[PDB]
């Protein structure tokens, strides 16, 4: 995740195995119950899209759900793309390429990229965007199963 | 001649600044060259005459050719819609390189940019298709009107353009 360094400037930290393990246990306990949604958000504070992916990809079992979530996400990405025409290049010196829908969901972007966007001035908030998409997919899963 | 020569007479809030001429590399990128050539003569009924350079970033490049919306959102090629990256043989080796602006692969329209420094990081991404022949100093004067975000301080127009040689 990207965390506030108490001396200033936002810094990256490696995904936390503890946070992960607490999400995994939320999921094994509650079988897509509505309380998962706030817990997801509670444990994904400053998450990069790669972090979010790792969180979702580690949930053993529930393959149908996970694949329904993927579809909501891939849908939301496509829609974002259709609503945001790519900015005109050429890219100025020192700038990173702008993120498309697949970049935000972390499927075609690198961690370095995601780090650069989220730590840019001002941040380009790919983790928060993705997180909204994921929450939408979770809604759909909770409605299916609960 | 296989490679055409085109000119732009540049104006600043309507006052003439000077002439910039360009060699077009029809011998390496014929389709891209003939697009700019044709847009410069107005022979299809539309093109660069009267348009503006809407983004200029000093030390980087001067960008124009959006003759339909004047802001980077328009432009059109003579092909009846965006066209493919012809090749990436020619490199952005220094000031005066002329190259196609784009919003991603295979989306060449009419927007182009004139480099004012070497821009290596564009190689493989923007099709290089010409170079300034006379008037580099005019391009450098244009950079005086730009800013870090590209917004220009004065209206920089192609008051006239066509073919020479």
């Amino acid at each position: 995740p990207i965390v506030q360094n108490l001396q200033g400037q936002m810094v990256h930290q490696a995904i936390s195995p503890r946070t992960l393990n607490a999400w995994v246990k939320v999921v094994e306990e509650k079988a897509f119950s509505p309380e998962v949604i706030p817990m997801f958000s509670a444990l994904s504070e400053g998450a990069t899209p790669q972090d979010l992916n790792t969180m979702l990809n580690t949930v053993g079992g529930h393959q149908a759900a996970m694949q329904m979530l993927k579809e909501t996400i891939n849908e939301e990405a496509a829609e974002w793309d259709r609503t945001h025409p790519p900015a005109m290049g050429p890219l100025p010196p020192g700038q990173i390429r702008e993120p498309r829908g697949s970049d935000i969901a972390g499927t075609t972007s690198t961690l370095q990229e995601q780090i650069g966007w989220m730590t840019h001035n001002p941040p380009i908030p790919v983790g928060e965007i993705y997180k909204r998409w994921i929450i939408l997919g979770l809604n759909k899963i909770v409605r299916m199963y609960s | 001649m296989v490679n055409p020569t085109v000119f732009f007479d540049i104006a600043v809030d309507g006052e003439p600044l000077g002439r910039v001429s360009f060699e077009l590399f029809a011998d390496k990128v014929p389709k891209t060259a003939e697009n700019f050539r044709a847009l410069s003569t107005g022979e299809k009924g539309f093109g660069y005459k009267g348009s503006c350079f809407h983004r200029i970033i000093p030390g980087f490049m001067c960008q124009g050719g959006d003759f339909t919306r004047h802001n980077g959102t328009g432009g059109k090629s003579i092909y009846g819609e965006k066209f493919e990256d012809e090749n990436f043989i020619l490199k952005h080796t220094g000031p005066g390189i002329l190259s196609m602006a784009n919003a991603g692969p295979n989306t060449n329209g009419s927007q182009f940019f004139i480099c004012t420094a070497k821009t290596e990081w564009l190689d493989g991404k923007h099709v290089v298709f010409g170079k300034v022949k006379e008037g580099m100093n005019i391009v450098e004067a244009m950079e005086r009107f730009g800013s870090r975000n590209g917004k220009t301080s004065k209206k920089i127009t192609i008051a006239d353009c066509g073919q020479l040689e």
